[PDB]
């Protein structure tokens, strides 16, 4: 994705109090433009162009975006290939909830907070609204949340939940074991939304077009006060930490969403018979076939060859006939095998799907035709009698002729 | 309005919409119709409207937008 980014601010002074995040983001090499969520000159597409390649929403408490930024427009932007980041404090506003419902993640009510009574930091308003999330309940995928070890993080936001049997959604950071999300003023009457360890704090989506979306559910998670604070749970005996470990997590999240950390690409594929160099038309049945693919990973700013322990090749007709592990040689994953007895149209599906990496999918169609009438085995030993028999009688016939026409009666 | 010249009977379902198909071609006398099977869903969506309780009034906001006045609204915005 291109380096141009749009930031939707809330009061235009937020940039000052979020300076650290934006200075880091610019230092990586992005072009940041700051606008106010209600701005008449605001638009994403102009004659079908997508003039902004990345989108950042740091404006909770919005009801209508300025200009033609609908929720269907942002949905078409995510369907086009863009990557959004949205952060929402305890004043949600309707279109952020609706964008979440479009992606598949359901925010909580507009006045709710992730209330936790065992893990609140000392720097609280007496409501226990500030929640100290440990580094244990994280996603545990080094492509997203970085390689290093992190100190307990700080959070002040609205708790969302995601479908358990949802294939696309991710959960970067769940709540604690006792945290519940409900109105801090009103007593609990209904069943509270996302009451346990299914309270989500940071939740991401990796769409079918490989569009990275992160719902953060708390603006202050990215703030300047929480990058430079000091964290300690108010439960007695708990240790005090010098740095909140929020900065490294925020940087790793930002790198993942904007297509910098985990990216995979499929180069040229090539299949041919063992011993030749050009792909034939219509392989025959039970013929040695060699498949070679090249996969590249975006490391820093350049494409390097990929490590790839477990990568599988499927040879499918309607359902897979042969599945094998590709093996690395040179710079390509290549495997040689035999074609099954069934004739038809078979295709190779190489689908690499991992937690954090992009979705790789390359399928090439090939037709496996049965044997020609000349390629059948001939002169088999087991049938030396029959051959003999036939020729014998031919000889017999000839002899008979010479004795039937020139026979001398007696 | 809706009438089938073969099955001389007015169609019961006047409005039908597709979810996984789209119309690709339709001949002049509508004799042959070719539909296109779309790609799978880009992303999954919630089956229900997000959670709304009755503890605080919803107070849904009104559009307030023309083709001339394209300006949104923010609750927590400092006024001048
Ligand atoms: C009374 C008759 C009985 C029939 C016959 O003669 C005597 O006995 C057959 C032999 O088995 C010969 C084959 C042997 C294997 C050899 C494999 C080569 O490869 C191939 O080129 C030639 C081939 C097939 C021979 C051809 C002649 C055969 C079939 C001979 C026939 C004419």
């Amino acid at each position: 994705s291109g380096p141009r980014t749009l930031v939707l601010l809330d009061n235009l002074n937020v940039r000052e109090t979020h300076s650290l995040f934006f200075r880091s983001l610019k230092d990586r090499g992005f072009e940041l433009t700051f606008k106010t969520a209600d701005d008449p000159s605001l638009s994403l597409i102009k004659y079908g162009e997508f003039l902004y390649d990345n989108l950042i929403i740091f404006s909770p408490s919005v009801e209508d975006f300025g200009g033609n930024i609908n929720v269907e427009t942002i949905s078409a932007f995510i369907d086009g290939g863009g990557s959004v980041l949205v952060a929402a404090s305890s004043d949600i506003g309707d279109p952020l909830r609706e964008l979440g419902s479009e992606c598949g993640i359901e925010f909580d009510e507009e006045k709710t907070a992730v209330i936790d009574h065992h893990n609140y930091d000392i720097s609280d308003l007496g409501q226990h609204t500030l929640i100290v999330a440990d580094t244990e309940n994280l996603l545990k995928a080094p492509t997203i949340v970085g390689k290093s070890s992190l100190n307990p993080i700080l959070f002040r936001g609205v708790g969302m939940v995601a479908d358990p049997d949802n294939p696309l959604v991710l959960d970067i950071l769940t709540g604690s074991s006792t945290s519940y999300s409900f109105f801090p003023d009103k007593p609990i009457t209904q069943y509270p939304h996302a009451v346990g360890k299914n309270t989500l704090l940071i939740a991401g989506l990796q769409a079918r077009n490989n569009a990275r979306v992160i719902f953060s559910g708390s603006l202050d998670f990215f703030s300047d006060s929480f990058f430079n604070s000091a964290v300690q749970k108010a439960a007695p005996g708990s240790q005090r930490y010098s740095q909140t470990g929020n900065y490294e997590l925020a940087v790793a999240l930002s790198r993942w969403v904007f297509k910098e950390e985990g990216v995979l690409r499929v180069g040229p594929v090539s299949h041919h018979r063992v011993g030749e160099t050009a792909p034939p038309n219509a392989y025959t049945v039970t013929d040695l076939v060699e498949y070679s693919i090249v996969i590249q990973q975006l490391s820093n700013g350049k494409w390097v060859p990929f490590d790839g322990d477990d990568i599988q090749l499927e040879f499918v007709r309607i359902d897979p006939f042969v599945r094998t592990f590709l093996k690395k040689k040179g710079g390509k994953y290549s495997v040689q095998f035999k074609l099954p007895d069934v004739y038809g149209v078979f295709q190779f599906k190489v689908d690499y799907n991992r937690l954090g990496y992009t979705h790789l999918y390359s399928s090439t169609q090939v037709s496996v035709r049965p044997l020609q009438h000349t390629q059948y085995e001939r002169f088999i030993p087991s049938a030396y009698p029959y051959y003999a028999s036939a020729f014998s009688m031919m000889l017999g016939l000839f002899i008979f002729s010479i004795v039937f026409l020139h026979m001398k009666e007696k | 309005p809706g009438f089938d010249r073969t099955r001389n009977a007015e169609i019961g379902n006047k409005d039908i919409k597709f979810k996984h198909l789209e119309e690709a071609f339709t001949s002049e006398h509508w004799l042959v119709r070719i539909y296109k099977v779309k790609a799978p869903d880009n992303r999954e969506t919630l089956d229900h409207k997000p959670r709304v309780t009755n503890i605080f009034p919803k107070q849904k906001y009104l559009s307030k937008k023309t083709t001339k006045r394209k300006r949104g609204y923010i609750k927590n915005k400092l006024v001048f």
